[PDB]
């Protein structure tokens, strides 16, 4: 992919982890969440060779 | 633990009881007749005494 940086937006909006207890064994529990998205607003702007490939 | 893999849960928690009746009700009930009283050699006072021990 050929691109300019402008041609393309992203956004992370949630990026959180927390710690827990396990309700069912003596453990911690860690998990994390990922909020996202992105959009090419400029489509020209963005070059692609074998944009089919695999 | 080791053996149950190594899972848990929670069981609920009781009570044993016993009651303790108050349950006995126990008398003694008895006359002094007055003219016994006068006639005897001496006193009655002991009948009180020995309802008393016997309680």
């Amino acid at each position: 992919v050929a691109f300019h940086p402008s041609a393309a937006a992203y956004v992370s909006q949630i990026d959180t982890v927390e710690a827990l207890r396990d309700q069912d064994s003596f453990s911690d529990r860690i998990r994390a969440l990922h909020v996202y998205g992105g959009k090419v607003v400029r489509p020209t702007g963005v070059v692609v060779f074998n944009k089919t490939g695999s | 633990y080791k053996a149950a893999g190594r899972q848990t849960s929670a069981d609920a928690i009781s009570d044993t009881g016993v009651d303790l009746l108050i349950d006995q009700e126990k008398s003694i009930d008895f006359l002094v007749d007055d003219i016994d009283r006068v006639q005897v050699a001496g006193s009655l006072e002991a009948y009180t005494r020995a309802g008393a021990t016997a309680l």
